[PDB]
C-alpha cells in the first residue's frame, strides 16, 4: 500500500536525473572518446571490414592458428590476428572473421542463437515451494537427493558416502511433474537452467553435438546448478524416415550428452532432472545408475491430495464457496487433479451456454454430474465377466 | 560567420542548454520546498 | 423532480419507488425564494434527512444531473441566508452531499474545479458543530455498503487533507491557496481532523501518514497521540495496533527537514511509551541517541513492580545486547541505585553476558581446526590473513595458535599481522588473552605491537565490563618511544572500549599523542580511534578535531594518503546525526583548497540524511562537478587534485548508503536499480573514475543491507573479475556470508577458477584467495552484518573502519587493520529467568522481499530450526519466536532483531 508509493516517488527523481547526467558526462567537456578510443578505432577498421562472416570455432592450436568453419562448406586453417587473446577465447564460441582474409578479428557474438536465449535463466523460477497442494511426501523425496547435498555436503561426508546425484521424474501426465521440478529448484535458488529437448535435434548435420556440449559447459561454470532437460522423451526412438537416416544425426547428439555427463571435469555438483514418460521410450542408456540415483514414480492424486488442488480452482469460480469444500470431494467419484481441471472448466462452459450472469452454487453442482458422465461415456464396455 | 564560426556557435549553445537544465532544476525546486520588401528607401534624405 | 408540487409531503410516496427526488425542490427553490420559509424548512428537515440515505442506496446519475441546476447559490454561496441564524446552519446537512453528486456522479473536470471552493467552505463551517462529524461517521460505519456514499465520502475527506496540504504546496497557504479557499486552522477544522483520524485508523493505512506529513506539524502528531491511546485496546488487540503505528512513523521520515525530523520522532516516542509494549519504544530512543529518551524506556521497565520478577531481567538485557555500550550506562545506573541482586543484574546489563553466550554456542557448533599455517614467500603473509577471517568470532583454534613456528617465520608488517589475527580467534571473548601475552613478552618489536592490536579486539566484549581493562595495560605501551608499539597501542584503545564514551579513555585519546608536525601515518590511527568512541550517541561535534585537521593538512600535504585518513575520520565521527553536522560544514567550507573541497563533499552525504529527497541530488551534483572542470581544460601540488577526485567518487556511493539503510526499505530497491546504471555512466566519462567506484559498489551491498544476499552479488562479482581491482571482492564478501555453502559454495568455485584462468598478478591471486576463504564459515559460525540488527535501520560503530580502508588503496600496512571487523551478531536464546543459553525452537522465513513490513516481521507459521541458530543475514533474517506449543508468548518481540528472545512462559 503506502510502501509502493514510496518506490514510485524515488523512481521519478532517479530516472529523470540519470538521463541528464548521461548526456553531460559521456560527451560535452569530458569528450566520449578522449583520444585513446580514436587510436584503437583507426587500427580496428584497417583490420576489419564489412561484410564480416560470423564463424564457429572448432579448435585452437597454440601457435596463433585456429581451425574454423564458416557458412561456406570447407574449413580453414586461419591465423588469429590480434584482438582477442587465445585465453579469452573459448572453443565452441561463435566468433568474428574478416571476410577478405579470414582471421579472428574478435569475439562479441557468444553463441548468438535462439537456443541460448531459451536455455539461460539466471533468476529462480516463478513457482515458490508447496504453494502446490498435496503429493507433499513425493516432493519431499526430490528435495533429499537434489537440494540437500548442494545446501550441505557435510552430512554426506560424515556418513562416508558420495552425495546422491540426479533424479529421474517418470510416470504419467496430470500429476504436474514438470511443476514439482520448478518448485524444488526455487528453494535451493540454484541457477536453474531449463531447455526443450526438441531444439537439440534438428535435420542439419553436426550442429546437434555443439549445442549439447555447451549445456554441460555453462552448467559447470555456474555450479551449484540444476540442469532440467524437459522433453527428453521427445527424442526417443523417433526416427525421421525409416528407409534410412535418423540413425546418423540423432544418434550423435545423444552420445555427446552422455560423454559430458560424467565429463572430463568432475561434475557431481551439477544435478540433473529428467522429466520423461519412461526411459523405455528412449533407447535405454542413462549412464551411471547411482549417478542418476533415486527414481521417482508419480502416483496420481488420491482422495486427500485433490482436496487441496480443488480449493484453488473453486476460488476462481464465482460464488462456489457456498458448497462446502468437503462435501464437493465426497459426492464425486475418485478422480485425479487433472480431472478437476476438466470439471472446473465444465462449470464455466455450462455458465456460458446458460448466459448465467454470475456463477452460482447451482452451476458447480450441475458441473459435477456432466463432467463424470463424460469420462464414463468415453470408456468402453468390454464387460467384466 | 561562415561555416567555421557557425560550428563553434552551435555546439557552444548545446553544451550550456543541457547543462543548465541538468542542475538548475534540482537545486531550485528544493530551495523553496523546505517586410516592405517593396519598400524602396523611404523618401527621407540620409547622409 | 424539481416541480413546485414536489415541495409537498404527498410526494414522498410516489417518488420513493424509483428513488426520492422530492428532496431537490425543497431545499433549493423553497429556501432561496424566501427567508420566511426557513422556519417551515425546519420541520420538513427531518423527513429530508431520512430520504437522503435512500437516494444513495438508490443512487443514479440522471436524477442528480437533471434535477439540480441552481443548488450552488441557494445554500450559502450567494443567497447568504442567515436571517434566522440557527435555521440555515441545520440545513447545511442534506445539501452538502447533494452538491457533491455534481462533483462526482456527474463527470466533468470543469465542475470538479469550480466546486472545490464551495464544498470545503460548507464542510468547515458545519465541522465546528460536529453535526457534520455525525454525517461522516454514519456512512463510514454502516454495515450495508452502497453505491451513492461509496465515492462521495472519498471526495469529502480529500478536502480535509487538502487544507493542511496548503501549507506545503505553496508558501502562501491558507485561503490564498485557492485549492480549498479555506484556511487550515480554526477550532471547527481542528475538531473535524481529529474526528476523522479515529475512522481511518480502522479502515485505511496509507492516508494516516500523509495527513501528518503534509501539515508539517508535530501538532498533528499531538492530536494522534491522544486518539490512538483510546483506540489501542477496543478497535483491535494492542499488539496489532502497535504494529500499524510503527509502519506509519518510518513513512513520515522522507520529506521532513533535519531539525523537524527528530522532533517528529520525540512526539512518536510519546505514543509508543503509552502503548504497552516497551519493546518497540527503545528503537527510537537509540536512534535519537538521547540520554533522556533511553533513560525513560528503562525506568519504565524496571520500577512498576519492586519484586525482581521478569521485569528487571528484561530491562537489563535490552540494553545489554547493543555493542555501542552508551546504553549500558543507564542500566548500570538503575542497578547501582537498586540491589535485588547487584551481582546478577549488573553483569546482565554489562557486556560480560554477550560474551558468555558465545562460549555456550561454541560447544554446539564444535571447534573448527582449519587455520592456515603456510610459510614461504607470499604464502607466509596469506596464511596470517586467512587465520583470522576464517575463524571469525569465538572459535577455538588452540593447536595452530600454539604453533609459534608459522607466526615467527613471518617477516615485515606481515609479522605484526600474524599476532593481530590471533586476536581475531578470540574476537569478542575474554578467553585467549593468555596466548597474546606469551607473544608480547618475547622477541621482535613487531609481534609486540601485533599482540597489542590483538588485545584490543579481544577486550571489545568488555567495552563496559571493565574487567582487566585495556586502558590500564595499553597506556604504558603508548609511552614506549618506538613508533610501531605506540600506534598499535592506541588503536587497541579504540576497539576495546567501543562506542562507550568513558572520560578516562576519551581524554587519553583526545590529544594525538605523537607530534602532529610529524607527517607519519602511524598517528593517523589517533583520529581513526577517537571517532569510534564518539559514534553511538549524540556526537559532540567536537571542535578540537576540526581545528587540528586544518593545521596538519596545510603544514605537510606530501603524503596524499596521510591526509585522506584524517578526512574520513571526521565522516565517521558524524554518523548518526545530521542536525549538528550541517553547522560545522560552514567552518570547513569557509577555508578553501581542492583538498578542503574533498572533505566538504564527503561530510555533506552524512549531513542531509533524514530525508533522501534532498540528499541524493546533492551527491550527484557533486559527482559531476570535479570531472567537468578538468575536462574543460583537457579539451605535492599533485596531491590536491587527486584527493579532490578520490573523495568525490566515494561520497557518491556513501549518500546512497546513508539513505537506503537509515530510511525506508523501499529505497533499498530503488538505489540497487540505480547503482548499476551509474557505474556505466562513470565508465563512459572516465577510465580512471570506474576503478574507484567499483570498490565502493561492492560495499553498497554490505552497508545497505539489501534484501537478497543469494543471486545478485554473484552476478556482480563475475563482471568484476575482468575489471581492475580485487579489493572490490573483500567488501563484497561480508554481504555474501548468508547461509553458507550455497552462496559460498559458488564463491570458492568462482575465485579459484579465475585465478587458475589468468595469473595476471600474484597480488590479484592473493586478494582472490583471502576473500573466498572469508566468505565461507562453518557450522553456523557468527557472522557480521553492519546493521545493528536490533535497529535494522542502524549503522555500525566499528564496521566503519572497512569504510576507512575501502577508500585508500590496500597495502601490507592496511591488511593488519582489516582483521578488525567487530560487530558480530549474537546467537538468539530463549530466556525468562533461567538465563539458559539454549532454545526449544525458533521459526524463520527462508526468503526476504518484505518492504511493507518496515519492521521485517514474518508470517508466523514459519519453518522451525533448532537450538543455537545464529541470526542469519537477509533471506532468513526475519525471526518469530516459537513456544505457543508449550503455551509461551514472547514478551520481548523479535523482528529479525539481534536480541536474544524472552517469553513469559505460562
Ligand atoms: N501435487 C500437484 N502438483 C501440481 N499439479 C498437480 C498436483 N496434483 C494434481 N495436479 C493437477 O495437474 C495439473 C497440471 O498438470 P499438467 O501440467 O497437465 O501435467 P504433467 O504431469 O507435467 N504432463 P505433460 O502434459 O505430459 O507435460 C494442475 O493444474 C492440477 O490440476
Ligand atoms: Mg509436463
Amino acid at each position: 500500500t503506502r510502501c509502493k508509493l514510496k518506490l514510485l516517488r524515488m523512481e521519478r527523481i532517479k530516472d529523470h536525473l540519470l538521463l541528464e547526467e548521461e548526456f553531460v558526462s559521456n560527451s560535452e567537456i569530458l569528450k566520449p572518446f578522449e583520444k585513446k578510443q580514436e587510436e584503437e578505432k583507426k587500427q580496428l577498421e584497417e583490420i576489419r571490414g564489412n561484410p564480416l562472416s560470423i564463424g564457429t570455432l572448432e579448435e585452437i592450436i597454440d601457435d596463433d592458428h585456429a581451425i574454423v568453419t564458416s557458412p561456406t562448406m570447407p574449413d580453414y586453417y586461419v591465423s588469429i590476428l590480434s584482438f582477442v587473446d587465445k585465453e579469452l577465447l573459448e572453443p565452441g564460441c561463435s566468433v568474428l572473421l574478416h571476410h577478405k582474409t579470414m582471421s579472428i578479428v574478435g569475439v562479441l557474438q557468444d553463441d548468438a542463437d535462439p537456443m541460448v536465449s531459451v536455455m539461460k535463466m539466471d533468476k529462480s523460477p516463478t513457482e515458490s515451494y508447496s504453494d502446490i497442494g498435496g503429493l507433499e511426501s513425493q516432493i519431499q523425496e526430490i528435495k533429499e537427493s537434489v537440494e540437500l547435498p548442494l545446501t550441505h555436503p557435510e552430512l554426506y561426508e560424515e556418513m562416508g558416502i558420495k552425495p546422491p546425484k540426479g533424479v529421474i521424474l517418470y510416470g504419467a501426465p496430470g500429476t504436474g511433474k514438470t511443476l514439482l521440478a520448478k518448485a524444488v529448484a526455487n528453494q535451493t535458488s540454484a541457477t536453474f537452467l531449463r531447455i526443450v529437448g526438441s531444439e537439440l535435434i534438428q535435420k542439419y548435420l553436426g550442429d546437434g553435438p555443439r549445442l549439447c556440449r555447451q549445456i554441460f559447459k555453462v552448467a559447470g561454470e555456474n555450479a551449484p546448478s540444476i540442469v532440467f532437460i524437459d522433453e527428453i522423451d521427445a527424442i526417443g526412438t523417433k526416427r525421421y524416415d525409416s528407409n534410412s537416416g535418423g540413425e546418423r544425426e540423432i544418434q550423435r547428439t545423444m552420445l555427446e550428452l552422455l560423454n559430458q555427463l560424467d565429463g572430463f571435469d568432475d561434475r557431481g555438483d551439477v544435478k540433473v532432472i529428467m522429466a520423461t514418460n519412461k526411459i523405455e521410450t528412449l533407447d535405454p542408456a542413462l549412464i551411471r545408475p547411482g549417478r542418476i540415483d533415486r527414481k521417482i514414480l508419480f502416483e496420481n492424486p488420491d482422495l486427500s491430495t485433490k482436496k487441496k488442488i480443488l480449493g484453488i480452482h473453486t476460488s476462481k469460480m464465482n460464488l462456489s464457496e457456498d458448497v462446502n469444500l468437503e462435501t464437493l470431494v465426497t459426492t464425486k467419484d475418485d478422480l485425479s487433479g487433472a480431472d478437476i481441471q476438466a470439471m472446473c472448466t465444465e462449470a464455466g462452459l455450462l455458465a456460458l451456454r446458460e448466459r448465467r450472469m454470475q456463477v452460482t452454487a447451482e452451476d458447480f453442482k450441475q458441473a459435477k454430474e456432466r463432467v463424470m458422465k463424460n469420462k464414463v461415456e468415453e470408456n468402453l464396455e468390454g464387460l467384466y465377466l | 560567420e561562415e561555416a567555421s564560426g557557425k560550428e563553434v556557435e552551435k555546439v557552444a549553445t548545446a553544451v550550456l542548454s543541457t547543462t543548465a537544465r541538468a542542475k538548475a532544476r534540482a537545486k531550485k525546486t528544493k530551495k523553496e520546498k523546505g517586410e516592405f520588401y517593396k519598400n524602396k528607401y523611404s523618401s527621407k534624405p540620409y547622409k | 423532480m424539481v416541480d413546485e408540487s414536489d415541495k409537498k409531503q404527498q410526494t414522498i410516496d410516489e417518488q420513493s419507488q424509483i428513488s426520492p427526488e422530492k428532496q431537490t425542490p425543497n431545499k433549493k427553490d423553497k429556501k432561496k425564494e424566501e427567508e420566511e420559509q426557513l422556519s417551515e424548512e425546519d420541520a420538513k428537515l427531518k423527513t429530508d434527512l431520512e430520504l437522503l440515505v435512500e437516494r444513495l442506496k438508490e443512487d443514479d446519475s440522471s436524477l442528480y444531473e437533471a434535477s439540480l441546476n441552481a443548488l450552488k447559490e441557494s445554500i450559502k454561496n450567494s443567497t447568504s441566508s442567515m436571517t434566522a441564524v440557527p435555521k440555515p446552519l441545520k440545513f447545511l446537512r442534506p445539501t452538502y452531499p447533494d452538491l457533491c453528486s455534481i462533483y462526482d456522479k456527474w463527470t466533468d473536470p470543469n465542475l470538479k474545479s469550480s466546486l472545490a471552493d464551495v464544498l470545503s467552505i460548507l464542510a468547515m463551517t458545519y465541522s465546528e458543530n460536529g453535526k457534520h462529524d455525525s454525517l461522516r461517521y454514519r456512512l463510514l460505519s454502516d454495515v450495508s455498503d452502497f453505491e451513492g456514499w461509496g465515492h462521495e465520502y472519498i471526495r469529502h475527506l480529500a478536502l480535509e487533507i487538502g487544507e493542511v496540504y496548503n501549507d506545503q504546496v505553496e508558501k502562501d497557504a491558507e485561503d490564498e491557496t485557492s485549492s480549498d479557499g479555506s484556511k487550515s486552522d480554526g477550532s471547527a477544522a481542528t475538531s473535524g481532523f481529529e474526528f476523522s483520524k479515529e475512522d481511518t485508523l480502522r479502515l485505511c493505512l496509507d492516508i494516516v501518514p500523509y495527513f501528518l506529513k503534509h501539515n508539517g506539524e508535530e501538532d498533528a502528531v499531538d492530536l494522534l497521540l491522544e486518539i490512538e491511546s483510546i483506540d489501542k485496546l477496543p478497535q483491535f488487540v494492542d499488539e496489532n495496533t502497535f504494529q500499524r503505528v510503527c509502519q506509519y512513523m518510518v513513512a513520515c521520515v522522507p520529506l521532513l527537514p533535519p531539525p523537524e525530523d527528530v522532533a517528529f520522532l520525540k512526539t512518536a516516542y510519546s505514543i509508543y511509551l503509552s502503548q504497552n509494549e516497551l519493546t518497540d519504544a527503545i528503537a527510537l530512543a537509540v536512534r535519537l541517541g538521547e540520554e533522556d529518551m533511553i533513560r525513560s524506556v528503562f525506568d519504565a521497565t524496571s520500577d512498576p513492580v519492586m519484586h525482581k520478577q521478569l521485569a528487571y531481567i528484561l530491562a537489563a538485557q535490552k540494553t545489554s545486547f547493543e555493542y555501542e555500550g552508551v546504553q549500558d550506562i543507564i542500566g548500570n545506573g538503575k542497578l547501582s541505585e537498586h540491589f535485588l541482586y547487584l551481582a546478577k543484574e549488573l553483569n546482565l546489563t554489562g557486556p560480560k553476558v554477550p560474551e558468555d553466550i558465545y562460549k555456550s554456542h561454541l560447544d554446539n557448533s564444535k571447534s573448527v581446526f582449519s587455520s592456515a599455517g603456510l610459510d614461504s614467500a607470499q604464502q607466509n603473509l596469506a596464511s596470517s590473513f586467512v587465520n583470522g577471517f576464517l575463524n571469525l568470532g569465538y572459535c577455538n583454534d588452540k593447536l595452530i595458535v600454539d604453533n609459534d613456528n608459522w607466526v615467527y617465520k613471518t617477516k615485515g608488517d606481515g609479522m605484526t599481522s600474524a599476532v593481530a589475527s590471533i586476536g581475531s580467534i578470540y574476537q569478542w571473548n575474554l578467553d585467549g588473552l593468555q596466548q597474546l601475552d606469551k607473544y608480547l613478552y618475547v622477541d621482535e618489536p613487531e609481534v609486540k605491537a601485533g599482540a597489542l592490536l590483538g588485545i584490543g579486539i579481544s577486550a571489545s566484549g568488555v567495552h563496559d565490563g571493565e574487567v582487566e581493562p585495556a586502558l590500564l595495560l595499553l597506556q604504558d605501551y603508548v609511552t614506549n618511544p618506538d613508533t610501531k608499539i605506540s600506534s598499535a597501542a592506541i588503536l587497541g584503545l579504540g576497539i576495546a572500549f567501543a562506542g562507550s564514551k568513558n572520560d578516562e579513555v576519551l581524554g587519553l585519546l583526545l590529544p594525538i599523542a605523537a607530534s602532529t608536525d610529524l607527517p607519519i601515518e602511524t598517528a593517523a590511527m589517533a583520529s581513526l580511534a577517537l571517532a569510534h568512541v564518539f559514534v553511538g550517541t549524540c556526537n559532540g561535534d567536537i571542535t578540537t578535531s576540526i581545528m587540528d585537521n586544518f593545521l596538519e593538512r596545510t603544514a605537510i600535504e606530501l603524503k596524499t594518503d596521510w591526509v585522506r585518513f584524517l578526512a574520513l575520520a571526521l565522516g565517521i565521527l558524524y554518523m548518526g546525526q545530521g542536525e549538528q553536522v550541517d553547522d560545522v560544514l560552514e567552518t570547513i567550507s569557509a577555508i578553501e583548497h581542492p583538498m578542503t573541497s574533498a572533505i566538504e563533499v564527503l561530510v555533506g552525504s552524512c549531513a542531509y540524511t533524514g530525508t533522501g529527497d534532498v540528499l541524493l541530488i546533492q551527491d550527484l551534483l557533486h559527482r559531476l562537478t570535479p570531472k567537468n572542470v578538468k575536462g574543460e581544460e583537457d579539451a605535492e601540488i599533485k596531491s590536491e587534485e587527486k584527493k579532490g577526485k578520490s573523495s568525490d567518487k566515494d561520497a557518491t556511493t556513501d549518500g546512497k548508503n546513508d539513505d537506503e539503510e537509515e530510511e525506508k526499505e523501499a529505497g533499498i530497491v530503488d538505489e540497487l536499480a540505480y547503482a548499476v546504471l551509474g557505474i556505466a555512466l562513470i565508465a563512459l566519462g572516465e577510465d580512471i573514475g570506474k576503478e574507484m567506484s567499483l570498490r565502493h559498489f561492492g560495499h553498497l551491498m554490505h552497508y545497505g543491507n539489501e534484501h537478497i544476499r543469494r543471486m545478485v552479488p554473484l552476478a556482480m562479482g563475475i563482471v568484476s573479475v575482468s575489471d581492475p581491482q580485487m579489493k572490490v571482492f573483500d567488501t563484497l564478501t561480508r554481504f555474501s556470508h548468508d547461509a553458507d555453502l550455497e552462496v559460498s559454495m559458488n564463491s570458492i568455485f568462482a575465485m579459484g577458477l579465475c585465478g587458475a584462468g589468468t595469473n595476471n598478478a600474484r597480488l590479484a591471486q592473493l586478494l582472490r584467495q583471502l576473500a573466498s576463504y572469508y566468505s565461507r564459515e562453518q557450522d553456523a559460525l557468527f557472522i557480521t552484518r553492519l546493521a545493528q540488527g536490533l535497529l535494522h535501520l542502524g549503522k555500525g560503530t566499528m564496521t566503519m573502519d572497512v569504510f576507512n580502508d575501502a577508500h585508500v588503496l590496500n597495502k601490507v600496512t592496511l591488511a593488519s587493520i582489516l582483521t578488525t571487523a567487530v560487530g558480530l551478531v549474537s546467537p538468539s536464546f530463549m530466556l525468562k529467568h533461567h538465563q539458559l543459553f539454549y532454545m526449544l525452537n525458533a521459526g524463520i522465513r527462508p526468503k526476504f522481499i518484505l518492504a511493507l513490513n518496515d519492521e521485517g516481521e514474518p508470517i508466523k507459521v514459519n519453518v522451525r530450526v533448532g537450538q543455537a541458530v545464529e541470526t542469519v543475514g537477509q533471506a532468513g533474517r526475519p525471526k518469530k519466536i516459537t513456544g505457543w506449543i508449550t503455551q509461551s508468548t514472547p514478551v520481548l518481540l523479535n523482528h529479525g532483531e539481534r536480541a536474544e528472545l524472552e517469553t513469559d512462559e505460562y
